[PDB]
């Protein structure tokens, strides 16, 4: 229960649609209400999974 | 300690909360919610709410900072 | 003073005792660790009239805390194996609200009850191990288990079996050192079974003390004596060639390399 | 002579003046002074906190009034205790805690005056539930800028009290100041007189809330507990070897088996015992 | 000294706005150029007779 | 005179001590209820007058002495029977 | 960059809009000449 | 006429420290200070306080010093840092009030007309009294008594505020007991709730012993006339209140056949579920 | 008369504003649903004795 309470006390994530990927772990995402962005990936996700 | 864990959980819902709308459900206890501020989010939800009230849509309450479903 | 108190340890010599008093009443913040440790070492196992009285009289009105922690071990070390004669002092230090002095009484009840299975000790020491609020005195409770139970090392895995599975890391830390100091050099494999989730903890420093206690138990033991030797040598070698751990996480690893081959594999640790 | 793992002592009144002055001016980044004592090389204590009038510039060196400085100190020397200033504080509501641009400029003036002059940053509006977002910081020089800052040494009380948080280390941590450790000078002659005097009610322990509100509650809970018993019958008479640990996980409903059980029965037990024990003692005592 | 303090408290930016109405229980409603409606208990460094909607 | 021990007073005691006739004890007590120095009630099938009384006045030191003895009986009932409850429920008290 | 509505005498008293953000009333800085702050002119404006 | 005062929990605390400031030289055994407050309604509120240099001598027992000059300028500073705050009264400690308190109160009523003093108890902290508030009235005197000052009573309490209870809960962290614990906690509420029942009884024990004895003058107005109202209503009339106790049987009925049966049957499930899991894991070990 | 206006201004220095909204519906006895004039919706309460 204490492990359940600490993980919920954490800022939420953003949802954004990937247009298409760049090279070397970079993509091209407009979120909803903003410009587009070139960001970095995490460990568990890959370029070929996009 | 199990009662103090119950107390600090059951006072997350007495806050001047903001109002959003339920949009989609991903998996066990994590969902997409759109707020009345716009700018669609992605948060974790609680362990208390019976999940039979969120079928396509629901007027829902949201946290200020962590923006979770309450 | 640390060199003088160590070389003249247990002398009860008056002249080293006198200049250590006027070192203590200098009232410097940084030599308070230096005065308090050496004042106990020259009075080890003495039970003197003026030694306990002046040290327990000085340990309240001072303003620092390094002055307190040097005298914390010092009044624990002035009595050694009296086994009934410290009980008025044991009751006096723990009833006080000073957290350092309550911690100091826990080292005092450890050193007055060395190696004896005292039922009154294991009742009272475990009692403050539950109900007390400061983490530092709770450690010195669960660290003092090996000091009173090292003569019979079989009871120690049974009693610290669930002390290693509390909710705070401080009780789990002193639980790990209690395996290290009760069982000195045995190829136990039951304590080693306990230490394997202890070195796989989320919190860093309880893994550190698990690495040190694993180093303390298996000095001069080959792989044919117990099958967990080379398992942990490469586990020590893994975390010391690891990069993304803490300095706190790797301080116990480089120390474990120093313990495991100490004396050129010629000496051992044995309180017995 | 260089830094180690220090320790900050704060008095009980000092923290209360922080949160009250922060709650007062919640939008506009309130400012104040911090008055304590340097007891040794590397532990600092504070006993007293008094605030500052609001300046139109903001949290900077221009918000410090020297005539409000000396004349307020003039009064506290002859009444209470005279002591040296040891630092300052402000409030940063928009985030948790990190020294900003105009924060760090007025720090350099204070460490030129004092030895350390430890900064304190408190968010008043973040601290809600049972914990306070308080942290104290202290600027570093440029002499060891290609070397390891925070020159800390033989101790092991540094890994606690916070790891550097990512909302704080994205700014000047850790190559601009360092973080410091803060515990509380918890005292007796204050602790119990705050506890027993804030939460207390004398005659409440033997009231009745009597019976017309209470027999209705005993009426209600038994009725769904009857259906809860009927749902408890349904799983017991089922008892099939459909791999019953897997049959239970495919029949999860946040429901009966033992969770929605005696939990109600415990509430039915405790409510009637406290109701009847209060009823029997009141017949005993009064005539 | 009071007028010096008011002098240093009129700094630096002035966010312009629009007064929509005035009330008494002295009271006024302010719409800014951020299109946000505010309400006051206390007007400020002006006179209510010098103002209007 | 009787402090709510058996405060249901019979009609003949009023009719003798006030030396009023029997038929006028009812009009006499309805007047005292109308003024408001007493808040009792009247039965007439038994003709006993029930009493609840809220009007205070002076009480002439000798009646403190009887009030002391009633307070001392009040003392040892509260004191001893609390020692019964504490000694019975000592181990769940903490 | 922004746009300027007007100015007042003896002082800056500069009234400046963004057409998307709000309308501020601000001061000139030290690095400017106070002559070339004509009305309707695009000007570089500080963030703080 | 003030309804009641509200103790913000910073002011008392800020009396304890200033008693501890002079306490190294403390032999005056009393500390006078100025009680800042927020006048809301007939109910009163207290938010802050500060101190004043004060001396007093028992010799001639009217020679003393508030400092008007120190009271003007330091309150002027607290006015400048906070325009909400103003003076509402003063305080002192050393739980026996002294003969001078008529003089301090009637002096500084020219700062606030309905001024009020609060006695705290810094050393007594034990049984039942946080503070006390006094007020002054001057009528003729009574129906027949000579006129005087006559410090009167205002009831008192300890209030709180959001974003200071956070400082309450986080600084204590010591016992952390909730009201829940309804078996153990509510019985102890009945225990020490009754330990004050004889404590107020032993106080009313001692008062009429020393006035029936006849030492102090009998307050004919309120001190027993309110007790004359009191001493008629422990009604224990039997033969209908005896018939309260089938509702006791009714409160018993829910406990007995519902709570004792189901609690036993659920734990009986844990037997068969364990006795199956005992031997069916035992017979499959080999 | 001039000093009166200055002390009124020292009193007049704490009007941190108020937010103007409208009540949409009543949730409970002390919970309501309001909305800002240009912003989102909220769940609020009253002071003490409103
Ligand atoms: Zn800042």
């Amino acid at each position: 229960l204490r492990e359940e309470l600490q993980l919920l006390q954490e800022q939420g994530s953003y949802v954004g649609e990937v247009v298409r990927a760049m090279d070397k772990k970079k993509v091209l995402v407009k979120v909803h209400p903003e410009g587009k962005f070139v960001v970095d990936v995490d460990k568990n996700i890959d370029i070929n999974d996009v | 300690e199990f009662l103090h864990a119950q107390e600090e959980v059951k006072r997350i819902q007495s806050i001047p909360l903001v109002i959003g709308q339920f949009l989609e459900a991903v998996d066990q206890n994590t969902a997409i919610v759109g707020s009345t501020t716009g700018s669609n989010y992605y948060v974790r939800i609680l362990s208390t709410i019976d999940r039979e009230l969120l079928k396509p849509n629901a007027s829902v309450a949201l946290h200020k900072h962590s923006n979770a479903l309450v | 003073s640390l060199g003088l108190g160590l070389a003249a340890m247990g002398t009860a010599r008056q002249d080293v005792y006198d200049l250590l008093k006027t070192n203590l009443y200098q009232d410097d913040a940084v030599t308070g660790e230096a005065a308090g440790l050496a004042l106990g070492l020259v009075m080890l196992g003495s039970k003197n009239a003026q030694a306990i009285e002046d040290m327990v009289g000085y340990a309240q009105e001072t303003q620092h805390e390094k002055i307190l922690r040097g005298l914390a071990v010092g009044i624990a070390l002035v009595m050694y194996g009296r086994m009934e004669e410290a009980d008025a002092l044991i009751e006096s230090l723990c009833r006080d609200k000073d957290p350092i002095l309550r911690r100091s009484g826990m080292y005092t009840v450890a050193m007055a009850y060395c190696g004896s299975g005292n039922n009154k000790a294991i009742r009272r020491l475990l009692h403050v191990a539950v109900s007390d609020v400061n983490d530092d005195v709770r450690r010195a409770a669960v660290e003092s288990l090996g000091f009173i139970l090292f003569r019979t090392p079989e009871q120690c895995p049974s009693v610290v079996s669930l002390l290693s599975e509390s909710y705070n890391p401080h009780v789990r830390y002193g639980a790990a050192m209690a395996l290290g100091i009760c069982c000195a050099g045995t190829g136990n494999k039951e304590a080693i079974n306990l230490l394997e989730p202890m070195t796989n903890d989320p919190v860093n420093y309880v893994r550190q003390g698990a690495l040190i206690a694993s180093a303390l138990i298996m000095i001069q033991q080959t792989e044919i004596t117990c099958p967990k030797v080379n398992q942990f040598r490469q586990l020590y070698s893994k975390v010391i060639n690891d990069k993304h751990d803490d300095v706190m996480a790797k301080f116990g690893a480089i120390l474990a390399q120093g313990i495991l081959d100490a004396g050129g594999h010629n000496v051992t640790i044995s309180l017995q | 002579a260089v830094d180690t793992a220090e320790q900050v002592y704060i008095s009980s009144l000092a923290l209360l003046k922080m949160l009250k002055h922060g709650r007062a001016g919640v939008p506009m980044e309130v400012m104040g002074l911090m008055l304590g004592e340097f007891v040794d090389d590397y532990t600092v204590r504070v006993i007293d906190v008094f605030a500052m009038p609001q300046s139109g510039t903001g949290v900077s060196v221009e918000a410090v009034d020297p005539v409000f400085q000396a004349k307020m100190l003039d009064m506290l020397k002859q009444t209470g205790r005279p002591e040296m200033v040891v630092g300052w504080y402000h409030s940063h509501p928009g985030f948790g805690c990190w020294l900003s641009g105009v924060d760090i400029n007025t720090q350099q003036s204070f460490e030129a005056l004092s030895e350390r002059a430890v900064a304190v940053v408190v968010d008043p509006i973040q601290s809600v539930k049972g914990k306070v977002v308080i942290d104290a910081f202290r600027l570093i020089n440029a002499n060891m800028m290609v070397l390891g800052h925070e020159p800390r040494q033989t101790t092991s009380n540094l890994g606690h009290l916070n790891k550097p948080s990512i909302q704080a280390l994205i700014h000047g941590l850790n190559r601009h100041y360092y973080s410091i450790t803060i515990n509380y000078r918890k005292n007796e002659l204050e602790q119990k007189m705050l506890l027993n005097l804030h939460k207390k009610s004398w005659m409440e322990g033997l009231t009745l809330q009597d019976y017309s509100e209470h027999c209705k509650h005993n009426e209600s809970v038994v009725k769904e507990m009857l259906e809860l018993a009927k749902n408890y019958n349904k799983a017991v008479e089922e008892e099939d070897k459909m791999t019953p640990e897997q049959l239970a996980i495919k029949n999860v409903g946040k429901q009966d088996p033992k969770r929605h059980l005696e939990e109600h029965v415990d509430v039915l037990m405790t409510s009637n015992i406290v109701q009847c024990l209060a009823a029997m003692l009141d017949t005993v005592v009064f005539k | 000294e009071n007028s010096e303090k008011i002098k240093v408290n009129k700094t630096l930016p002035y966010l312009v706005s629009n007064v929509i109405e005035l009330l008494d229980v002295k009271c006024a409603v302010i719409k800014t150029s951020t299109r946000q409606t505010y309400f006051l208990p206390v007007i400020g460094l002006v006179d209510a007779e010098k103002l209007k909607p | 005179t009787r402090p709510a021990n058996h405060r249901q007073l019979t009609f003949e005691e009023i009719a003798k001590s006030a030396k009023i006739t029997v038929n006028e004890v009812e009009l006499l007590v309805m007047k005292a209820l109308s003024v408001g120095l007493v808040k009792g009630s009247i039965d007439e099938v038994d003709k006993r007058v029930h009493m609840t009384w809220v009007q205070p006045r002076v009480l002439d030191l000798q009646q403190i002495k009887g009030m002391k003895d009633r307070l001392e009986f009040w003392c040892t009932d509260v004191k001893s029977m609390e020692m019964l409850v504490e000694h019975q429920a000592h181990d769940i008290l903490t | 960059c922004t746009k300027i509505i007007n100015a007042d005498s003896e002082d800056p008293k500069y009234i400046i809009n963004v057409k998307q953000f709000a309308k501020f009333v601000v001061d000139l800085s030290d690095q400017v000449a106070p002559t070339d702050i004509e009305e309707g002119m695009r000007v570089g404006v500080d963030r703080n | 006429a003030v309804q009641k005062v509200v103790v913000h929990p910073l002011v008392l605390l800020s009396v304890v420290d200033h008693f501890n400031r002079i306490g190294k030289v403390g032999n005056q055994k009393r500390v006078v200070g100025v009680l800042l407050g927020s006048w809301q309604k007939k109910v009163l509120d207290v938010s802050n306080s500060f101190a004043v240099p004060f001396d007093e001598d028992d010799k001639d027992d009217s020679v003393w010093f508030l400092d008007h000059d120190y009271l003007e300028n330091m309150y002027g500073m607290f006015k400048k840092v906070n325009a909400r705050e103003r003076i509402v009264g003063w305080y002192h400690t050393g739980p026996k009030l002294h003969k001078n308190d008529i003089a301090i109160n009637e002096l500084m009523k020219r700062y606030c007309p309905n001024s009020v003093l609060v006695i705290i108890d810094v050393k007594p902290k034990d049984l039942g009294l946080p503070t006390e508030a006094y007020i002054s009235v001057e009528e003729v005197h009574d129906d027949g008594t000579p006129t005087s000052k006559t410090f009167e009573h205002v009831t008192s309490e300890i209030g709180a505020e959001e974003a200071e209870e956070v400082g309450v809960e986080h600084l204590l962290r010591d016992i952390k007991d909730t009201t829940v614990g309804t078996l153990s906690q509510r019985i102890t509420n009945q225990v020490h709730g009754l330990k004050g029942l004889n404590s107020k009884l032993l106080d009313i024990r001692s008062y009429l012993e020393k006035v029936a004895t006849g030492k102090l003058p009998i307050n004919h107005q309120i001190i027993y006339q309110l007790q004359d109202v009191f001493n008629l209503l422990p009604d224990v009339s039997l033969q209908e209140f005896v018939k309260a106790f089938y509702l006791k049987t009714n409160d018993q009925m829910v406990v007995v056949y519902l709570a004792s049966l189901i609690r036993s049957v659920v734990a009986l499930h844990n037997l068969i579920n364990n006795k199956i899991a005992n031997r069916d894991a035992e017979k499959k070990e080999g | 008369k001039q000093y009166e206006k200055s002390e009124n201004d020292l009193k007049a220095l704490q009007s941190v504003g108020q937010i103007v909204g409208e009540v949409l519906k009543q949730l409970t006895e002390e919970k309501f649903i309001v909305k800002a004039t240009n912003g989102p919706r909220y769940v609020v309460g009253c002071r003490r004795q409103l």
